[PDB]
């Protein structure tokens, strides 16, 4: 058994924390209390819920989790919400003043003096981890703690837990909900200060988020709370292999072996389905051949890209329900004559089945509906390169000005700091080039 | 968190007593300071300006400065009075007599330190305050010239806190002496240099407004303050009620403020009022980016808007707003910098002013500012050319260089707003 | 606070004290013994009226003034008069002997037996001030007295007071009522000497008052009673700014920032309107745009000059009583386009406009009829050069022939005095030569 | 501020008395002393030529003075002889015969202390002295040589007070003698450097009034002496009543001596009419103040020009009338006035009229044409000094001829003066 330790940062990574360990103990019926009744060694074990839930002698199930902010305000809801007996309160570190939405405040000024608290409140649960197998990162590009400290933690995680891996879930920047002008400089900033720090990372653009919660689920203007709930839907997917029994991505060393065959090109992009809004009483169920059409459709990616002009290197469907291996090659096969799917030539063209009997779970009073099967789509495609290049674009637009930069060097950063990253992004965006496109 | 509130000479705590006035009403704080309202969303931010008496009491975190006694117990004798606490009222006798240099050199340096007192008396029982916040006009003596020291002695002992100010530029249209040009440019060379954020309020657009659209022949000080309080309520609204767009200062100054000179802001209110008719958000929209409602005197088409922020109040649908945002922004394409991508960020609150169902706030960075400033210093050379009134000043230990460096100081902001008015990308 | 004390000096400065003083009690409902039955606030307070008088236990509003003069004929009439109980005697300042229209004299011979004792006096009465503004000086220009005293006095004044603000009421001699052939000599003295000690001075030529007694009120032979009749309205419409209150009330001081644009060019020109009679005011209503217009009529002016000749580069409106705002602007803007009123290029063309709801008064028995409202303006056009010119060519005609100059020389002047105060009255004429001449 | 005034000589005594007559019966001062007035006007200014004494009785500041006892005795048996203080009567015995050098150098000397006495005694009752004036003859002896000496005397110990003389100018047509010529030059010359204002009262003007205009076949010393009063009645009227103009002699002296050598007055007085004939107006008042009938002094005003001039009218007249009408007599005669000196007509109107007149006018010009005046002493001066006729009675008292000529060479001096400024322009 190995456990894994997940980190939330910023505001974002805090309520999307939040939204995933609800649906955690629905989908294994832990209550709030952090009571398991369903669990028969009580106060310890070495099941598949304890890579995620460590026990105390009164049975009380609590989530291996370290929750960051450095403002207090989006903490409390997790110290006075619902599950709020769930947590220690040591597992909570709020700070006093926030980053600004400026990197550099939240790496090299705020960072500076509270690396050493979080260090100190993350080693306390990895020394009640028998073989600690990786970290978890949730945090969001544009925010300043989500992109400053995270940015400084992965790369003090990469020295005190040496061989251990680190997966993050990331929120690509996006106009609808974005609060900052600045936040391209700082997505630049952290994925530059990141990419040697990091396995594999899940990015979730807010722009597809929520045109699915306006189209699928009929939401006119949705908030935090409708992206949040969608998206813990296809995070408790991704991690629904470490947290049950199986024998796809059963660690975390798997998923950058299944899915990450060069280290740079870490960003495979995700595809869910299906989404459906609860209020349809009228309740179609979708076969696997359609739920599995749906995941080459772009209108149901995490990120707007096309993956038709681009190539795969890794391919992993995630059933979860009433689904037969029987029907998942047949549908297969149909979809290998009716879609555009170009792998590279040094892999093989091929797809990784992982099944669940269990079907997913839907919040009580959530927007989505309970379905009998539904499928995460995880491929390492080329096409994802688009993100980088519109981000890269914005930045290249504000930096030619040198607009807003002040507020980043009056915190301690030198200007060479950009153009550093700057520069580490035209190399990424180079490298899916020569691995995707030919003459 | 916490916002210290500083209004110094006449004209600044005129509008400051307005600006306490109209919010107390709207987070149900009567003149005794009780709360009496009925939304819990009045007392979520209270903190921010209020700093809690034993007792459910509100007093504000207000500090009122002058060098005469005259407009302070005016503001004591109105309406929210009372509500005020009597030790942070600081006042001298002798007066400014409408001069630059007896504000900032000669009487206010016998006060500076009775202010300071309280100012570190109001910040030490801060538990985390941001910044200060100050009211004044730049064409007088007390308010331009010790407001202006103020803000130096302050920035000394916070260097790191936000200096957000409420500055009133005169005009000749409401004008009380003619050495108003001389106040307004010594004050403006310390705005650019001491300050993070400036609200310019041009008291030539409030008479434009009060006479060709409110109808008002003989425009007064009331009349022009009643728009002066509407637009200050608005800008506000993010720092006083839950939210986050711009919920701080500092959050604030990173979105409006791309280079560091230029963080002089033009607001803008909808609708004008001094009603029955109901409001629509097209029109709100609509009315937002117009000249006519802009509290400066400036053309926005005659330049370029580097950021805005639009804060919408009131009980409306977030998707109307979001359609006509983003309508009015092709409609005007060619008065956004392209090199910023998405300058234009839009908040929405529930709670609209009293007396109106919604409203609109305006708060745009324009490079058509540098109207305001060049009209300031053809006024201002017009008069230094002559070395006319100059005598006032100079009898008062000041010297021409000390004029000569404020007004290359407000040539180079000048042309800097057109450095970026023809950039292109 | 803001208290402000007066000085008389001579027979031209008792005798107009006289009656400014009259008229202010009248003005606040102050009895000839002191008493002020509207004053709640006994033995003090800072009321508006407070600047001009202070108060006693008992009741009685004493005027902040000082009365001097070389001789005590013209005074005895202040310590025998209708308001004798109103003055303490050490305001009363009296000597033996005057300056026999000598500004040697006055200055020095006798000037230097009283100075001293003078300075005594006002010191008690500025002890008596919680914040001291200014000094009113009201003297003449031809009198022994009124020039040379006048000229020792703000000397000293300076020395003892700083740069404290002392403003003029300075009277411009004139033939008709002239005692002295030797004024001009007199007027060019005092005014070089204390050029350099006043701030600002309201000249008020003794010509254009008498003309005005003539054609307006219908007095064939005006005398010294009907021109300080007169000449105290305009005082008091000056003074008005200080001692009331009110929300359109602006100080003058205000106004002084506004009229002075160089040290040397303080001297503003005054008008006042409606000078007229009962006789005729009776059916005829006179609107704000009537007496605002009679502002810029040259016949209506303190000083005999042609504004339309010269360039202004300050203009003031003193209303007080029943003047709304709305009047006055659209009067102003009428009279912009009828008129033809010339700013210098280097300063803004407006109007600063100060309105009081205090309507006028009248002294019972005076020759002024009762309106309901009245203006005075204050403006500085380089046109009152004109009234240096004709009094230094009288210097000049005299001068030129040593006449009369032995008189000064035997009293202890050198001619060089003579000639260093015509020098400057020669730079003071260039100076508003200059002022005029639009920028390169 | 008081006024001390002193009488010398025969002459200067004769009016001397009846300026006291005149202007006691003005004031309501009765030969008594007591105030018989019904005006309050008549004691404002009492104290400029009166001591109040005790019972309110009004003592003349008078200084009776003479060589001889003859003169003296009788001014205080005619009227008005007990008014007068009766210590301050200083006679000789000896007596001056008509000789200049016997009263300034001999005779008058012995007697020049006694009276110094005196007038320290008033000067000593004085809250704030003027000066002095002094009545006296150029003629004579007495009052033309020891005259003189009580002007330098007095002036050593009051050098910074006004010297102001009333001097009576001989004529060969009313001559007590035939050497006046010689008195009138040597006096002259002593006028010339210690006085402040003189008020030239000619003789020969003064008979031709009275022969011409008057009708007075023999006319005697009382007829010249009743011109004489009404004159120093009408040039003192602005020192003896509450007005403002020259109220005092220091503002007289300011207003009408531009030059400090140039200080002698010719005064006229209108109306001048006999006990013969039979409405009289301000124009026809302003009219005749300036012919040179009504001149108190042999000049023609017509043949020089007006430095400054003093107005004085007396009665009940409109004051608009008297302005247009002195304001009318300067621009017909424009020529007449010297145009570097602006404004150089002061007048001033008295409520009161002298005793017997409805209105008066009294005039008081410093004409260069005075020079006329001079300029006949000096022709009869050097008539008899050419043949040194009757030098033996001034060189026996031990004087010098030289003193003749400095005397003359001055007076030559006098008239060139006035001729300069006659001829002077402003361009
Ligand atoms: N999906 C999603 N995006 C969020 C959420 N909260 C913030 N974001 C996005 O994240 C970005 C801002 O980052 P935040 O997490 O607010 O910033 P932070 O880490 O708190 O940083 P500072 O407040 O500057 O210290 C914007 O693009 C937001 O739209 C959330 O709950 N869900
Ligand atoms: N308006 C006005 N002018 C006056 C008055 N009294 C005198 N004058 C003028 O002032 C000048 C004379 O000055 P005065 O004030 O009389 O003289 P003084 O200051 O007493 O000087 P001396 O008496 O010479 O010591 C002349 O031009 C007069 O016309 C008065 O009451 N009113
Ligand atoms: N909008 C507005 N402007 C004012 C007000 N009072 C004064 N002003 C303007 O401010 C300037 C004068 O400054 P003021 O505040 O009176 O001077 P201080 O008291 O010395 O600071 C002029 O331009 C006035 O028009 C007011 O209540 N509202
Ligand atoms: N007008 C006038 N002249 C007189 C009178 N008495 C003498 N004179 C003249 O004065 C001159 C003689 O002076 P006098 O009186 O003898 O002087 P004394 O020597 O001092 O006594 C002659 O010219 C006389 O005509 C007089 O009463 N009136
Ligand atoms: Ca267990
Ligand atoms: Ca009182
Ligand atoms: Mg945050
Ligand atoms: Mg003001
Ligand atoms: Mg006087």
């Amino acid at each position: 058994m190995r456990e894994c330790i997940s980190i939330h940062v910023g505001q974002a990574g805090v309520q999307i924390g939040n939204a995933c360990w609800e649906l955690y103990c629905l989908e294994h019926g832990i209550q709030p209390d952090g009571q398991m009744p369903s669990d028969k060694t009580i106060g310890g074990g070495d099941d598949s819920f304890n890579t995620f839930f460590s026990e105390t002698g009164a049975g009380k199930h609590v989530p291996r989790a370290v929750f960051v902010d450095l403002e207090p305000t989006v903490i409390d809801e997790v110290r006075t919400g619902t599950y709020r007996q769930l947590f220690h309160p040591e597992q909570l570190i709020t700070g006093k003043e926030d980053a600004a939405n400026n990197y550099a405040r939240g790496h090299y000024t705020i960072g500076k003096e509270i690396i050493d608290l979080v260090l100190d409140r993350i080693r306390k649960l990895a020394d009640q981890c028998t073989g600690l197998q990786g970290f978890l990162v949730f945090h969001s590009f544009g925010g300043g703690t989500g992109s400053g400290f995270t940015s400084l933690l992965m790369e003090r995680l990469s020295v005190d837990y040496g061989k251990k891996s680190k997966l993050e879930f990331s929120i690509y920047p996006a106009p609808q909900v974005s609060t900052a002008v600045v936040e391209p400089y700082n997505s630049i900033l952290t994925t530059h200060t990141t990419l040697e720090h990091s396995d594999c990372a899940f990015m979730v653009d807010n722009e597809a988020i929520y045109d699915i919660c306006r189209r699928n689920l009929d939401i006119e203007r949705p908030t935090y709370t409708n992206l949040n709930r969608l998206i813990s839907q296809i995070v408790s997917s991704i991690t629904a292999s470490l947290r049950f029994d199986g024998a796809l991505n059963v660690d975390l060393t798997e998923f950058q072996t299944n899915l990450v065959p060069y280290p740079r090109i870490h960003f495979p992009l995700a595809t869910y389905a299906p989404v459906i809004s609860a209020e349809k009483a009228y309740h179609e169920q979708l076969s696997v051949a359609e739920i599995t059409n749906a995941c080459f459709e772009p209108a149901n990616q995490m990120v707007k890209c096309d993956p038709r002009h681009g190539k795969y290197m890794a391919c992993c469907l995630l059933y979860r329900g009433d689904v037969v291996p029987k029907d998942v090659n047949a549908a297969i096969a149909t979809i290998k004559t009716k879609r555009s799917i170009q792998f590279v030539d040094w892999c093989p063209t091929g797809f990784k089945v992982g099944i669940n009997y269990q079907p997913p779970t839907v919040v009580p009073g959530g927007d989505l509906a309970k379905v009998q099967r539904a499928v995460c789509m995880l491929s390492n495609t080329t096409a994802i390169a688009e993100a980088w290049a519109r981000l890269d674009h914005k930045f290249d637009l504000m930096y030619a000005k040198r607009a807003f930069v002040h507020w980043y060097v009056g915190e301690g950063m030198e200007e060479g700091e950009f153009s550093e990253a700057r520069e580490d992004m035209a190399a990424l965006e180079k490298d899916y080039e020569e691995v995707g496109v030919d003459s | 968190r916490e916002i210290v509130h500083i209004q110094a000479g006449q004209c600044g705590n005129q509008i400051g007593a307005k600006f306490w006035e109209v919010i107390s009403d709207e987070h149900g704080i009567d003149p005794t300071g009780s709360y009496h309202g009925d939304s819990d969303l009045q007392l979520e931010r209270i903190n921010v300006y209020y700093n809690e008496a034993t007792g459910n009491k509100y007093v504000p975190r207000a500090i009122l400065v002058d060098l005469e006694p005259g407009t302070m117990d005016s503001v004591r004798s109105g309406p929210f009075g009372q509500i005020f606490r009597p030790d942070n009222f600081v006042f001298g006798q002798s007066g400014a007599g409408n001069n630059w240099a007896k504000g900032h050199y000669t009487e206010g340096a016998e006060l500076v330190d009775s202010v300071l007192d309280v100012v570190r008396k109001e910040s030490e029982s801060c538990d985390c305050l941001q910044g200060f916040q100050l009211t004044h006009s730049l064409g007088g003596g007390t308010g331009s010239g010790m407001g202006t020291l103020l803000i130096s002695k302050i920035r000394e002992e916070y260097p790191d806190r936000i200096m957000n100010t409420f500055s009133v530029m005169p005009s000749p249209k409401v004008s009380d002496t003619v050495v108003e040009p001389y106040n307004a440019t010594l004050s403006v060379h310390q705005l650019v240099e001491n300050t993070d954020e400036t609200y310019c309020i041009d008291n030539e657009a409030l008479y434009d407004i009060c006479f060709r659209t409110l109808k008002l022949t003989t425009p007064t000080y009331g009349d022009l303050n009643h728009l002066v309080s509407a637009t200050m309520s608005g800008v506000t609204t993010c720092l006083r009620f839950p939210g986050q767009l711009n919920a701080d200062l500092r959050k604030l100054a990173v979105n409006m403020v791309p280079f560091p000179r230029l963080h002089f802001f033009m607001p803008g209110f909808a609708p004008l009022t001094s009603q029955y008719r109901a409001l629509t958000v097209p029109e709100l929209t609509q009315q937002m980016f117009d000249s006519k409602n802009m509290m400066a005197a400036c053309d926005p088409r005659h330049g370029r808007y580097l950021t805005v922020a639009a804060i919408f109040r009131g009980r409306m649908s977030m998707k109307e707003v979001d359609e006509q945002m983003l309508n009015v922004q092709n409609k005007n394409s060619s008065y956004f910098v392209e090199w910023i991508p998405n300058n234009v960020k839009t908040a929405v609150c529930d709670i609209p002013p009293r007396g109106l169902k919604m409203s609109a706030t305006f708060i745009g960075n324009s490079t058509a500012i540098q109207e305001l400033f060049k009209r300031i210093s053809e006024q201002f050379t017009a008069m230094f050319r002559r070395k006319a009134f100059l005598h006032w000043y100079t009898g008062e230990g000041m010297d021409e260089m000390e004029f000569t460096e404020a007004e290359s100081n407000m040539n180079d902001l000048v042309s800097e707003y057109q450095q970026y008015q023809d950039a292109t990308a």
